[PDB]
């Protein structure tokens, strides 16, 4: 079979990240929601 | 399956390729007769209805 | 073994036996050559509308003749009418021009 | 005929023509009335068909003159209503 | 216009528009949904639906709200069920509308390529872009990469920082469907037809036209190569595809719901994925498997293989459907179903007659079940239909008598499997006979391959009056007597019919009652049925016979003959127009086939019916009254039966002797005591036909014992009424010759008779040839029935058109003489034809003998008196005649009297013809008139044996008669003795040249000793046997089979004196040195003095696969040379044994070379005026080859001649006008070699360019005359050539066709038989050809 083979080759080249370096991409992620959050707390709609 | 009398001479196109005459004393006398036994079922089956 | 009218199968519209009457005959490609070599083209007609797929055929020809009438009006038989909806469905447009 | 159609084919000449000829007098016998022109001694209409080739009674000529008749027949028989019709509709 | 009329004539096939899905689909699949566990119902929007495919009940809504029969075509409010018929989930389809795009299997997989031929991108290309694994440019400008350019991800990060914007490309098959849409396809047709003007190429050049002729017939169309790749996807019909609860309770799916449920799975994920954040990887791992999903609906056998849910088991995709052996296209024809049909075993009905048959009772009344309801309603038998039902099922003592009024006059088709010709299906008019078997007419029987011992035949029943009619007028046993592969006869007496006329007509020396003179052959019959005279003895009969008169008939001539009493009895049986003559001599099968065929074109049709009737009535009668019975006393023994064994048993152990001693090798004993023993077979069969064929002695009158004997197994055997003299040999006689498992021939035969016991040996030696002789039969079935497949699907589509053609032009028939023995005469082969050319042979004074017209049985005997030779008659193969045959041009109908009347199919018969009787499947000039020998250009030597051979290419064989004229010619090869030489006079009887047959001999000119310089035992030269002188010799091996060690060695004979040096060859001061080619064998040894005249060295060269070999038009192993150009011919360089071969004319240009291998022997030295067309290469000739070069006769005829001769051996009557048409339908597809409309190779057929050729040196602004080559293609490669979608894809491979036919977006017209029966139309041949010119007419017009 094809497509069994690749997928496997495509997130060969992608390495695990682990321990401090989950930390590193989740710290971006919540700074990231927050920053989404303060644009709508700034919006004079939203409060209304 | 038995043996009966056979004279080898040709008949009025009764015997034209292969085939073979019988006198009514092979019917008259079961000598030929077969006994057939025959299964049949009937199944009463639950449905939707 | 003697039919002339019975059960038909689900997914081609052909004779089937099972119960009462007994299987129809198989008319092959054999013996279709025999009626394209005669002068034969109704018989085969029969052979391949009335007597076989077609579902508004039997049923029509069948009446004409309890009324004395011996006519085939013909149409469209289900072996081709399902070999359309297969080329259509695969993404092929098929379709039948008229004069 | 019922065993040898061959003095019915020399009438007509083609063999499959002799077929659609006797078709339209069979059908006609069946259905549509129509009295046979030799003498109906038992038999089935596609045989007393045959029977009127043979002598020379009916052909694929004398079909269609016959039916250019019956047509004109109940054309003429029908010219009263036709004419009534028309009117209306202009 | 009608808009709502179905009548359809043309069916066309193209590429269909995602906006065109969506006309077919009445609603969206979006659910993967089937039916409800509890309650058995369609949900919601799934693969079975009721609010977009139909409901589930008649005429009824889900809910059960909207009853009755009374509401239709109402949508429902609560549910959104239209109120219809069941049906119409059976026409009506649905769509999944996809979130991606995906490709199409069949226009991507399908080599070669589709999408690849159109874009001019390899397949690996377009995958690994489809497949996600690398970048294409779409969009070029001054980015360095310009078009269809692969890039992975790193390269594709580089390019765009450098440019971007303006450049574009994309990944996917999002890519491939804009690449298709960027493509101008007005602007790509002309560039390429720019570039091939300097550069042109020859094998390089057929790729260039396969993209020219794709992308012209893509805009001619107009089908868009944006609609490649799929976008909307249309789902089958839930009736074709079902959910069924099955009689257990168990439900049954088709495979395409399963497949069907894993492509909406992954289309309604992708949905959710594309708005529910989409990384790369995991998003294109989504298309990737919705395009394979879609790949595995459509066609599984391509890209990997589904496994379905539940089963091991590859799925019924929606190209399985169609192919697969047993589909949906291919049912059609062979997996049809027929209603009112029976089967039952056959029997014999010597009571009935030839129009007659003894149909069952019981299956009768089954059959002719709607017919009785008709016919008693009618009568006022029974009230109405459930009335009559009840009568019938009651078996009524009135029903039976309303059955018979019914089956008068009703004429039932007879069906036996398996049908090769036509015959095989025969309508009869049934009599009602009690009992479970089905009763058939014995002589209709030799029609059939069928035996009364335990064979079946279908009961076919005609239900209209048009069928009624063309099975009493056409398939009616009556109406075919004669056969349509020949003139001759196929109803003709058979054992029993046969014995009984033979004792009937045969005489005895002195029977009961003799010197009679006999009033009438009524007191004939009085005498032998009272008790008063025998059947045989010569005695003298009053009978009154009557000649047929000029105008007929009033010739009535009356004469006592000398016959015996039965012939008298049999005259009564004979006609009055027919000859006393005939029925004089004693009758056997070959004499009684006489009298039907000649009673046939004496009297009629309809006369010879009745008396054929009357044959097999007395025939069985007379038979019974004889008394014929095989006993153990009628296997008689040849007197010395032993003796003739032991003389030769112990002179086998003679050459035993010489075995071991050395006089007779080892290799040549096996075929010289298989010799003793062949002549011993033969010599106790004839001393068998001495106590077997004539023993009588025992007689009253007088002392003689001349008399045929009343043995009855010579009775079986003189008259050909079953069992020939081969039978008769194994049983009295030897057995003969076995063979062994390899092919060879046991050395000791079987010498004991059927008669006395066999022994455990020689009884387990014979069982090897019965399960061999046996296990072919079973494969020769198979193998001839593919045969007869084969020739109908290239033939099929021919019917007559016209009914004259006008040209004066055919094919020359001349009687087959094989050396010296006619095979058959003019009369036989001329019989049918229609001449072109009137007779201008001088014999008897006369006015000229009429051209086109029939030649009659009678008229034929006309041309015997005079012997005629070389008669042009009109044929197949010579016709203008647009699209079939053209009537007159043809012959006549062998199955009818006269000529074949237009409409009626002729390749279909022409392959019945050949492919029925398949089943059963010269070296030495001798001179019989006085003359002398004349010859020309001699060139012969005579040799120390005394053997007078030619050192010529080229010899000529004349004889001088008695006046000074030339009588015969013959030719003479290289290697060959003649008895006389110039000016000698010859005896009536004599061979006057003889040669090997299937040999080259090398003769040298020089005189002297043998060298073998250069010939170095095993290195280059082998030992084996050879097989015509023989005994052991050297056989010279070519460059391929030598060893390493001698690589660069010529084989050769070196010519030498007493001291050793070489004699010198006349001419040149070169030494003598015979260069001896590959394959070669050597027969002479070293220190052999030879003479002028002696050989050096000589050079070597089935049935049913041999017909289909010729039929195929395949090219032998060694193909003949021939010389292409006529002129001045010389030959060109040397290598080492072979010529190039340089043929050059006069005129201007005439550029051409040839390259011949080296083992050939050729018939020209140097420097030879040739002609075009001859022989160099003796042996077989290459079908090719003779069309090429001789013509478009020479090479038709060699077809016939040469399929003739295998037919000719087994004893087959085949006529020759049958294998004509498929050499038509083999010449058909012509090469063009001047430009006109379109390109220069292409494929455009004979009659289509000869159709062009008319209409362009004439008008149509053109006024070029395009010149053509005639090109021959065997059955199979000309049988792909079809113009027609549907006929193509009935035999040929489906998912190819209907590729090609969708691009090119062809149109069926429905022309030919095939197409018409699939569609279920009526067929454009016989009865409906009539009809078809009715349709065809009105096409211009309108
Ligand atoms: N035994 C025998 N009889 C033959 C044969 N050929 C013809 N007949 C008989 O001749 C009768 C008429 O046959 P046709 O073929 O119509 O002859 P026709 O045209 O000259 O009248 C039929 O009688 P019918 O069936 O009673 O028809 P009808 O007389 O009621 O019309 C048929 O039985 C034959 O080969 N053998
Ligand atoms: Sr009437
Ligand atoms: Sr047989
Ligand atoms: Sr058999
Ligand atoms: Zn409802
Ligand atoms: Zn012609």
């Amino acid at each position: 079979t094809d497509p069994v083979r690749m997928y496997m080759r495509e997130m060969g080249t992608v390495e695990l990240l682990t321990r401090e370096g989950e930390i590193d991409i989740a710290k971006r992620i919540e700074d990231g929601i927050n920053q989404v959050q303060c644009s709508v707390a700034e919006y004079p709609e939203a409060i209304t | 399956g038995q043996n009966m009398r056979v004279a080898f001479m040709p008949w009025n196109g009764y015997n034209f390729e292969d085939s073979i005459l019988v006198s009514e004393r092979v019917v008259q006398e079961d000598r030929f007769t077969t006994i057939h036994i025959q299964e049949l079922a009937c199944v009463s089956r639950d449905t939707k209805l | 073994h003697a039919r002339s009218t019975g059960s038909y199968s689900l997914v081609t519209q052909q004779p089937l036996g099972g119960k009462a009457q007994f299987g129809g005959q198989r008319f092959g490609e054999m013996e279709v050559w025999a009626l394209e070599a005669y002068g034969a083209a109704y018989t085969l007609q029969e052979m391949l509308t009335v007597k076989s797929d077609d579902v508004n055929g039997r049923t029509k020809m069948y009446k004409n003749i309890v009324d004395g009438n011996h006519q085939m009006e013909p149409g469209m038989p289900e072996s081709f009418n399902v070999l359309l909806k297969e080329i259509r469905s695969l993404g092929i447009n098929i379709e039948l021009e008229d004069e | 005929a019922r065993v040898t159609v061959q003095d019915a084919v020399e009438k007509i000449g083609n063999r499959f023509d002799l077929v659609l000829v006797a078709a339209r007098r069979a059908r006609q016998m069946q259905v549509g009335g129509k009295d046979p022109l030799v003498p109906e001694e038992n038999d089935k209409t596609t045989v007393i068909a045959l029977r009127e080739i043979e002598e020379g009674l009916i052909n694929n000529q004398i079909l269609d003159v016959r039916e250019r008749q019956e047509q004109q027949e109940q054309e003429a028989a029908e010219l009263q209503a036709v004419t009534a019709i028309a009117e209306g509709r202009r | 216009a009608q808009t709502k009329t179905e009548e359809f004539d043309a069916i066309k096939i193209a590429l269909a528009s995602p906006d065109m899905i969506r006309s077919w689909s009445f609603g969206e699949v979006k659910k993967p949904e089937t039916i409800n566990y509890r309650t058995f119902k369609p949900e919601r929007d799934g693969l079975f639906c009721a609010r977009i495919f139909g409901p589930v009940k008649d005429y009824e809504c889900l809910c059960g709200k909207y009853k009755r029969l009374k509401h239709r075509g109402v949508i429902c409010e609560k549910c959104g069920v239209e109120v219809t018929q069941t049906k119409v989930r059976r026409e009506r389809m649905g769509h999944i509308e996809l979130a991606s795009p995906t490709a199409h299997i069949w226009f991507l997989k399908s080599l070669p390529s589709r999408i690849g031929l159109l874009l001019d991108m390899p397949l690996r290309d377009i995958e690994r872009v489809l497949y996600f694994e690398s970048y294409v440019v779409i969009e070029g400008g001054m980015t360095n990469l310009e078009r269809q350019q692969i890039l992975t991800e790193e390269q594709y990060l580089d390019a765009l920082e450098e440019f971007g914007d303006e450049f574009d490309a994309k990944m996917g098959a999002e890519a491939i469907q804009a690449l298709l849409k960027s493509m101008d396809l007005e602007q790509e047709c002309e560039q390429l037809r720019e570039e091939l003007n300097e550069t042109n190429s020859e094998t390089k050049r057929k790729k260039l036209t396969k993209r020219i002729k794709l992308l012209e017939a893509f805009v001619q169309s107009g089908n868009k190569p944006e609609w490649m790749i799929l976008t909307v996807l249309p789902v089958l019909p839930p009736d074709l595809r079902p959910l069924v609860p099955l009689d257990g309770g168990r439900f049954a799916t088709s495979d395409l719901n399963d497949l069907y449920r894993r492509v909406i799975n992954r289309n309604n994920r992708l949905k959710r994925l594309l708005d529910l954040a989409a990384p790369d990887i995991i998003v294109r791992n989504e298309k990737r498997m919705l395009q394979e999903a879609v790949d595995a609906l459509l066609d599984n056998g391509r890209r990997g293989r589904a496994i379905t849910g539940s089963n091991k088991r590859p799925l019924k995709s929606l190209a399985d459907m169609i192919k697969g052996k047993q589909g949906r296209f291919r049912q059609n024809l062979l997996g049809k179903r027929v209603d009112y049909s029976g089967r039952s075993v056959i029997t014999v009905g010597p009571y009935l007659r030839l129009h007659q048959c003894g149909l069952p009772k019981k299956m009768a009344l089954e059959l002719f079940k709607p017919f009785i309801y008709g016919k008693l309603e009618l009568r006022g038998l029974a009230t109405t239909i459930k009335a009559a039902k009840k009568m019938v099922e009651r078996e009524e003592a009135v029903v039976w008598d309303i059955l018979d009024e019914v089956i008068r006059e009703h004429p039932v088709l007879l069906n036996r499997a398996p049908t090769l010709h036509r015959l095989g299906i025969q309508a009869f008019e049934p009599v009602l006979i009690e009992g479970k078997a089905i009763q058939l007419h014995p002589l209709v029987c030799a029609a059939y391959n069928a035996d009364f011992d335990g064979d079946q035949m279908a009961v076919h029943v005609p239900l209209t009056l048009e069928a009624q009619l063309e099975a009493r007028a056409l398939m009616m046993s009556t109406n075919n007597i004669l056969s349509p592969a020949n003139g001759e006869p196929i109803i003709v007496p058979s054992q029993d019919v046969v014995l009984g006329l033979y004792y009937m007509t045969r005489d005895c020396v002195n029977a009961k009652g003799e010197g009679m003179v006999l009033t009438g052959p009524k007191e004939a019959e009085r005498l032998y049925r009272s008790g008063l005279a025998s059947l045989h003895a010569r005695v003298k009969v009053r009978i009154t016979e009557y000649e047929k008169d000029a105008n007929g008939e009033l010739v009535a001539k009356t004469s006592l003959k000398d016959t015996t009493v039965g012939r008298a009895i049999l005259w009564m049986i004979v006609p009055k127009g027919l000859p006393y003559s005939i029925v004089n001599q004693a009758l056997g099968k070959k004499a009684i086939s006489k009298m039907l065929n000649t009673c046939y074109r004496i009297l009629g049709l309809k006369p010879t019916v009745i008396f054929a009737d009357q044959i097999m009535y007395t025939g069985f009668a007379y038979a019974a009254r004889s008394g014929a019975s095989v006993g153990i006393d009628d296997m008689v023994i040849p007197e010395k039966k032993h003796e003739i064994i032991s003389e030769a048993e112990a002179e086998v152990a003679e050459i035993q002797e010489q075995f071991q001693s050395g006089l007779v090798t080892a290799g040549e004993r096996y075929n010289k005591v298989i010799d003793i023993w062949a002549a011993a077979n033969d010599r106790v069969s004839k001393a068998m036909m001495d106590n077997l064929q004539t023993e009588t002695v025992i007689n009253r009158d007088g002392q003689e014992e001349k008399q045929v004997s009343f043995n009855s197994i010579y009775m079986m055997a003189d008259s050909g009424a079953r069992g020939s003299a081969a039978q008769i040999r194994q049983l009295a006689g030897m057995r003969g010759l076995m063979a062994k498992p390899d092919g060879s021939i046991i050395e000791t035969p079987i010498t004991a008779n059927f008669r006395e016991g066999l022994n455990v040996l020689q009884y387990f030696i014979s069982t090897h040839g019965a399960r061999k002789g046996l296990a072919d039969t079973a494969l020769k079935t198979a193998n001839s029935g593919y045969l007869t497949r084969r020739l109908v699907d290239v033939a099929q589509d021919l019917v007559v058109t016209e009914d004259d053609c006008g040209t004066h032009e055919g094919i020359m028939m001349t009687p087959v003489i094989e050396g010296g023995d006619v095979k058959e005469p003019l009369r036989d082969r001329v019989l049918g034809r229609v001449t072109a050319e009137d007779v201008l042979k001088p014999g008897t004074a006369d006015i000229l003998v009429p051209r086109n017209t029939l030649l009659h049985e009678q008229w034929c005997d006309l041309l015997e008196e005079n012997s005629v030779d070389a008669v042009k008659v009109r044929s197949v193969v010579s016709c203008d005649t647009d699209f079939g045959v053209c009537a007159h041009c043809y012959g006549r109908d062998l199955a009818r009297g006269h000529i074949i009347n237009k409409g009626e199919a002729i390749g279909v018969i022409a392959a019945q013809s050949i492919g029925e009787p398949g089943t059963q499947l010269e070296s030495s000039i001798q001179v019989k008139n006085k003359g002398s020998i004349k010859l020309s250009n001699v060139k012969s030597v005579v040799n120390s044996s005394g053997k007078l051979v030619i050192t010529s290419r080229n010899t000529e064989l004349k004889l001088i008669d008695e006046f000074g004229r030339t009588k015969e010619s013959y030719k003479v090869p290289y290697g060959a003795v003649l008895a006389k030489g110039d000016g000698e006079q010859v005896a009536g009887g004599e061979t006057v040249a003889n040669w090997d047959p299937h040999t080259m001999p090398v003769i040298t000119e020089v005189s002297g000793f043998v060298r073998f310089t250069d010939m170095i035992d095993g290195q280059t030269i082998t030992r084996q046997t050879d097989e015509l002188t023989g005994l052991s010799s050297l056989v010279v091996l070519d460059s391929a089979e030598r060893t390493a060690g001698g690589k660069d060695l010529r084989p050769a004979l070196k010519i030498v004196d007493a001291q050793g040096n070489d004699v010198l060859i006349p001419g040149t001061d070169m030494p003598a040195q015979y260069f001896l080619p590959g394959k070669a064998i050597v027969q002479l040894e070293d220190g052999v003095q030879i003479s002028s005249g002696d050989t050096l060295a000589r050079i070597p060269q089935g049935g049913l696969p041999r017909v289909a070999d010729l039929f195929e038009a395949r090219r032998p192993k060694e193909p003949a040379i021939l010389a292409e150009i006529s002129g001045i011919v010389s030959f060109g360089k040397e290598t080492k044994g072979k010529r190039r071969l340089v043929i050059t004319p006069v005129d201007g240009s005439d550029p051409y070379e040839e390259m011949i291998p080296k083992w050939r022997q050729l018939n020209v030295f140097e420097g030879e005026r040739v002609e075009r067309g001859d022989v160099i290469s003796d042996g077989p000739e290459a079908p090719h080859d003779i069309l090429r070069l001789r013509g478009v006769h020479a090479v038709t005829r060699y077809i016939v001649n040469e399929v003739q001769d295998v037919y000719r051996l087994q004893g087959v009557k085949i006529n020759d006008k049958h294998i004509e048409v498929i050499v038509r339908q083999m010449l058909r597809k012509a090469t063009i070699v001047n430009a006109g409309s379109s390109d220069f190779l292409e494929g455009e057929q004979v009659e289509y360019s000869r159709v062009k050729i008319a209409n362009r040196e004439l008008e149509a602004n053109g006024k070029v005359g395009a010149t053509y080559s005639r090109d021959l293609l065997g059955i199979t490669k000309a049988s792909l050539a079809t113009e027609s979608f549907i006929s193509a894809a009935s035999f040929q491979e489906t998912t190819r066709v209907l590729t090609e036919a969708a691009v090119a977006g062809k149109r069926d017209e429905l022309r030919g038989l095939k197409e018409n029966v699939i569609v279920g139309r009526l067929i454009p041949a016989g009865t409906g050809y009539a009809y078809h010119q009715d349709r065809m007419r009105r096409r211009a017009a309108g």
